[PDB]
């Protein structure tokens, strides 16, 4: 089919021209305009474990999200049995979320 | 938060959005300097001058 | 007549390079991003000029950056206190070229009424100033008038188009003084409204 | 070189290039329209002097940012510092690359679709983290860490908010999602999906009230503060292009896409997209900014369970009417 | 006019709403000022009224003499100490003036409320977050000129 | 289709080689992200569309975000172990390189003797993967939820601040 190969060429040209466009604006910004020196121009103008905890929770729940992504595109042909399986999955998810909230894992404020 | 708190909060957000949109339907309160000159009351304290008497001599 | 920063020289200005210089000056003077820096009461009048009743956004100068790197204009709006003078100098040094300075109010101009032990007598003692605004405070439209004066000054300056090719000196126009320009209309004033009315 | 297949190939390539150019210019002119619409909301005018109605204000900003001195901090890491605005631009641009703006006017009719959008959103949070770390500013690093934790707290349910629409369409393809909205738009059945996707899309674009460099200005902990010239311009235009992309995605996923009774399909798509862009401006003008912990607790405790429950209820409804 | 008071606890929110009610009370006072403005002089009939009324200065020699000495050397305040406390916009503001019998103040002490509020800041914000601190600073109603004088 | 496969495979190999020899941790994670993007391109060239989408969504969009997050939290600068470049000294890496080369030679010799009709690259969609996941592989899905729950509990117990 020539339609799919035309769309592949269009997608490739889209990505190439977008990347080259931002590269070209960066190059033009670097090249144009005069430069001046100052004494204090070069002068610039421990994080808690909650940061790692939030990122880790995001990673784990994103993996369970991928499982639900796979389920959601084929719900009709998985039937009510697949609904029961995904309901068990989501219940385990919500129980984990309730556990995380209730023990203060998702409480930034003291 | 409770469900009632969430619903009341959503209602207040909707009210704020609605009031600012109605502000977009309102009349501009901008004094268009410099095309519209600034009205200054007669005793406004700006640039100092030295003046003359009715006979034309300087008063100082 | 121009002053060169690398002396009093003449105008260095091909006809395509002149058009490019005019285009760059037009873009710079129509996009002036002030630095959000508040010293004293003059800053209250500046941010008043930012509001709805004056709308300094109309000139394209409302963006009000919190970083000196993103700002093109430093408005010294307030007293240059001795403790704050190194802060002002550091913030000005952190700004990038091209940068312009508006001294706003009598304190920033000269020290104003505060000829006192803890006040630097004018911000031009240590940083260069492009436009001075008298007043204590200048009203918001005086700040807008100084913005337009800065726009006229920017619109006829000469700066390098690139840092790799050509003259790298900064040429600033020796503009006619506003006092001498307005003297003809100001001296001809005879009568004013009496101060007994509204 | 005269063949219908080759002519169709250059026609599709030209259509993709036209879509790219229109989206980039729409993002920049929407920075300008943000200024003008905030002026409209606040009983003022905004920029209306540089050109007719201020229409040349964007060109003046572009000239000023091009001829501003290019600056990289000496103690900064040059590659990552340069790379972060590139990602902040290109991530949501390539996210737009799947949006069908009209029948026959699409760049990539991918089988994955909103999956490609989710890929681009993850790369966008990389842009924020890289900008914070590479500046060699500990305040910018702390602010980028907070902004990234907020972005993760809402990207954790962005795709799940889209899964109800995916379940109703039975597909990841965007044109099939549009065609499944031929009778009723998805904002009626997937209403909670719509509101959660709108909140998550505002949050992953770092728009108000999730804008970290404007949230905490007293700490001077913004991750943009060392960027200047055209790199800060890349951040700005990428943020506005992200608003355009999120608005177009919301139109095509919850408001029927280009479908409409009377107007041409691109006119309907552009009108709905412009309405959601204007609603972005009104959201910026109206709502106050919640606290950081409140925002992240709202993302984790309210929106994510809502997306899970919405997906389960959507599946139950779909299997209930599957007679 | 009325004095709005809180329930016993001073948050950011209660301070802001109390100032809103203070604005309403000031509008009531302004309405009373508009409706009942007395007829009379705008300057006292005292020899130390500085400057004297301008029309009498411009046509009467003793008034011109009083004006001349008041604007140049200054009015002579006999040696005393005076104090005045007012309800300013941001709290209680007071002037404590010591005169040594001259045309200048021997001592001008200005008590400003923002000094006290900024000193109260560490006791009230301890155990809170930085966002609480910036909201607290917004709700204090201070200016740094008041603090530092 | 094979052009993309070979170039993405070469890019992934080169980026992994830069990963295991680099000094800066953020740069090493960036090369790892590049290698994961190339591996996703390999997945898309083979027709495994869901695998490539998850390769960028989850591997190059969540897990390496966590790695980058931890590195940025630790403020890894002029570390003494980092400055030494012990892994760049020949007497440190020459042994493991020979060991890995021998393992690669044995595995490649085993690979080259297998029956190979070629991969047609016919796209196996996310819909078929979802059908298989909630059909024959239901117990895998539920016990994978339990596995990630175990990871969540362990990482909360260990990575707390207290
Ligand atoms: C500074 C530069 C950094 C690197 C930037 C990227 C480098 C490469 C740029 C050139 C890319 C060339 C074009 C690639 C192929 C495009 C066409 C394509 O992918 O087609 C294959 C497939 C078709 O699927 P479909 O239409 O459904 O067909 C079904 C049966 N034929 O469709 C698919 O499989 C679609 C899914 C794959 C799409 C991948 C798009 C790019 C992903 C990487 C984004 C990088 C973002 C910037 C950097 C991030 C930080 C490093
Ligand atoms: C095109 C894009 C825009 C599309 C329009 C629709 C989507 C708008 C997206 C806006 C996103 C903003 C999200 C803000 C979430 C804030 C949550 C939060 O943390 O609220 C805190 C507040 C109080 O929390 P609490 O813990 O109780 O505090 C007690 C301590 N003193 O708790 C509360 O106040 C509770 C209520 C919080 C807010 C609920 C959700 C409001 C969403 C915005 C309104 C949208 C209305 C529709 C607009 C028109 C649509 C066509
Ligand atoms: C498709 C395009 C169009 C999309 C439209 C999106 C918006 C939703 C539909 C319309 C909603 C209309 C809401 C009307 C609000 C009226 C404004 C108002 O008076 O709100 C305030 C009021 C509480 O008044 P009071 O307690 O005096 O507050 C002052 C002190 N703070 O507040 C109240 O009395 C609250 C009344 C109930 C509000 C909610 C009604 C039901 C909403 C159901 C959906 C859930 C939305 C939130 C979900 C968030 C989950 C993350
Ligand atoms: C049908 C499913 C409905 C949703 C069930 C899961 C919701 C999860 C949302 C969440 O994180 O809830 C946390 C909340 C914590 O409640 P807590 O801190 O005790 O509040 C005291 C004063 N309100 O905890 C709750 O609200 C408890 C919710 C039920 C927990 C048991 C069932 C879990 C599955
Ligand atoms: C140019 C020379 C090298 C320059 C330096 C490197 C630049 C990046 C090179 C890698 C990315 C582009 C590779 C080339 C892709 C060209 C498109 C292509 O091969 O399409 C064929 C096929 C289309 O799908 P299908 O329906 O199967 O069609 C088969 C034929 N009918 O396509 C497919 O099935 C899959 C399409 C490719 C997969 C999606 C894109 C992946 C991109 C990964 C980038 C990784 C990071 C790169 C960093 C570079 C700098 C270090
Ligand atoms: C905010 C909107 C961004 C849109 C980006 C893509 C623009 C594509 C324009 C396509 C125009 C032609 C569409 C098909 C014909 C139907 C409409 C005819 C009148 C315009
Ligand atoms: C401070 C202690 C450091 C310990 C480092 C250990 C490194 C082990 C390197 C092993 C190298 C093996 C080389 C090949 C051996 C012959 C082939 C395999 C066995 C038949
Ligand atoms: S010039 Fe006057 S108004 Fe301006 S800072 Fe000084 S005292 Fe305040």
């Amino acid at each position: 089919s020539t339609e799919v190969i035309a769309h592949h060429w269009a997608f490739a040209i889209f990505l190439i021209v977008a990347i080259g466009l931002c590269c070209l604006m960066l190059v033009g910004g670097w090249f144009l305009g005069g430069r001046a020196r100052a004494r204090s121009k070069n002068v610039p103008f421990r994080l808690s474990a909650k940061f790692y905890l939030v990122a880790m929770f995001f990673v784990i729940f994103d993996v369970e999200a991928l499982y639900l992504f796979a389920w959601s595109t084929s719900i009709r042909e998985s039937g009510w049995v697949g609904f029961v399986e995904a309901a068990i999955f989501i219940f385990v998810l919500l129980a984990g979320l309730v556990y995380l909230v209730r023990i203060g894992a998702l409480d930034w404020t003291p | 938060m409770t469900l009632k708190e969430l619903l009341v909060g959503f209602g207040t957000q909707v009210r704020s959005i609605w009031m600012i949109g109605l502000h977009a339907f309102a009349k501009r309160e901008t004094r268009m300097y410099p095309e519209e000159p600034v009205y200054l009351p007669p005793r406004y304290r700006g640039r100092i001058v030295l003046t003359r008497d009715p006979d034309g001599e300087e008063r100082c | 007549d121009y002053t060169l920063t690398r002396e009093i020289v003449t105008d260095p200005l091909n006809v395509f390079m002149g058009k490019l210089n005019d285009m760059v000056n037009w873009g710079r003077k129509n996009s002036i991003w002030p630095y959000n820096f508040g010293l004293s009461c003059c800053y209250v009048e500046m941010v008043t000029s930012f509001t709805a009743v004056h709308d300094v956004a109309r000139f394209g100068a409302e963006v009000l950056r919190a970083s000196p790197r993103q700002a093109d204009l430093m408005v010294v709006a307030g007293t240059c206190f001795t403790k704050m003078a190194p802060v002002i100098q550091r913030l000005y040094d952190q700004m990038l070229e091209p940068k312009w300075v508006i001294s706003m109010g009598a304190c920033a101009n000269s020290g104003g009424m505060y000829d006192i032990y803890s006040v630097v007598q004018g911000v031009d003692k240590f940083i260069p100033v492009d436009v001075y605004i008298p007043g204590c405070p200048p009203r918001p439209e005086a700040y807008m008038q100084a913005l337009m004066l800065l726009q006229e000054s920017i619109g006829k300056e000469r700066r390098p188009l690139s840092w790799v090719v050509g003259d790298q000196g900064v040429y600033r126009a020796n503009m006619q003084s506003e006092r001498e320009r307005k003297r003809g209309e100001r001296i001809a004033v005879t009568n004013l409204r009496t101060p007994d009315e509204i | 070189w005269i063949s219908p297949e080759l002519i169709e190939i250059l026609l599709t390539i030209l259509k993709a290039v036209v879509i790219l150019l229109v989206v980039v210019t729409c993002g920049a002119f929407m920075s300008f329209g943000e200024r003008r619409l905030l002026g409209l909301f606040q009983n003022r005018y905004g920029p209306n002097r540089v050109g007719w109605g201020g229409s040349l204000q964007l060109v003046a900003d572009m000239i000023k940012m091009f001829f501003k001195e290019d600056w990289i901090p000496k103690f900064s890491d040059r590659v990552i510092f340069t790379l972060a605005p590139m990602i902040a631009f290109t991530s949501l641009l390539l996210a737009f690359a799947i949006v069908p703006v009209s029948p026959g006017w699409v760049v990539a009719d991918l089988n994955i679709g909103i999956l490609f959008f989710l890929m681009m959103a993850g790369l966008a949070v990389y842009a924020v983290l890289f900008a914070g770390w590479s500046s060699n500013n500990k305040y910018s690093l702390l602010g980028a860490m907070r902004a990234s934790a907020q972005t993760l707290s809402y990207e954790v349910f962005l795709g799940l908010s889209l899964m109800g629409v995916v379940a109703q369409a039975g597909s990841f393809n965007m044109t099939d999602i549009v065609n499944s909205q031929a009778h009723v738009w998805n904002v009626i059945p997937q209403f909670f999906g719509f509101i959660t996707f709108a909140i998550a899309g505002v949050a992953v674009c770092h728009r108000h009230p999730f804008d970290q460099p404007e949230a905490e200005q007293e700490l001077a902990d913004g991750y943009h503060i060392e960027y200047s010239g055209m790199k800060f311009g890349l951040f700005f235009v990428g943020e506005y292009i992200g608003i355009v992309t999120i608005s177009a995605l919301m139109v095509t996923l919850f408001f029927g896409g280009w479908q409409g009774p009377l107007l041409p399909p691109f006119i309907w798509f552009a009108l709905k997209t412009a309405f959601f862009m204007m609603m972005f401006i009104l959201i910026r003008a109206s709502l106050p900014r919640p606290r950081y912990d409140q925002v992240m607790s709202f993302g984790w405790k309210i929106c994510l369970p809502l997306t899970l429950i919405n997906l389960l209820v959507t599946a139950a409804v779909i299997l209930w009417q599957a007679q | 006019f009325e004095i709005p008071v809180g329930g016993g606890v001073s948050d950011c929110y209660t301070r802001v709403m109390l100032k809103v009610e203070e604005l309403r009370q000031s509008l009531r006072i302004l309405e009373q000022c508009l409706n009942n403005m007395p007829e009379g002089p705008f300057k006292a009939d005292h020899p130390l009224t500085t400057p004297p009324p301008k029309e009498r200065t411009l046509q009467h020699i003793e008034t011109l003499i009083t004006h001349f000495l008041q604007v140049s050397w200054g009015p002579v305040m006999p040696a005393n100490e005076s104090f005045q406390m007012i309800e300013a916009t941001k709290g209680i503001n007071s002037y404590y003036l010591t005169s040594d019998g001259s045309t200048m103040s021997y001592r001008t002490r200005v008590r400003t409320p923002s000094f006290a509020h900024l000193q109260q800041i560490p006791a009230a914000i301890r155990g809170s977050l930085v966002s609480d601190l910036i909201v607290y600073l917004g709700s204090i109603d201070f200016v740094m000129s008041d603090v530092d004088r | 289709m094979e052009f993309a496969f070979y170039i993405c495979g070469l890019i992934a190999i080169l980026a992994t080689l830069r990963v295991i020899t680099h000094t800066n941790p953020v740069h090493a994670l960036l090369y790892l992200i590049i290698s994961l993007l190339a591996i996703s391109g390999v997945f898309f060239s083979l027709g495994a569309y869901f695998a490539g989408a998850l390769e960028i969504i989850v591997y190059a969009g969540a897990i390496m975000v966590l790695f980058v997050f931890v590195v940025m939290m630790l403020n890894l600068g002029g570390s003494e172990i980092e400055q030494e470049r012990q892994w760049l000294k020949p007497q440190v890496w020459i042994g493991p390189a020979i060991l890995s080369a021998i393992m690669l030679v044995v595995i490649v010799y085993a690979i080259l003797g297998v029956n190979d009709q070629g991969i047609d690259g016919t796209p196996i969609s996310a819909k078929a993967v979802g059908i298989t996941l909630f059909g024959p592989y239901v117990l895998a899905v539920e016990l994978a939820s339990m596995l990630l729950l175990a990871g969540l509990v362990v990482a909360f117990h260990v990575g707390r601040e207290e």
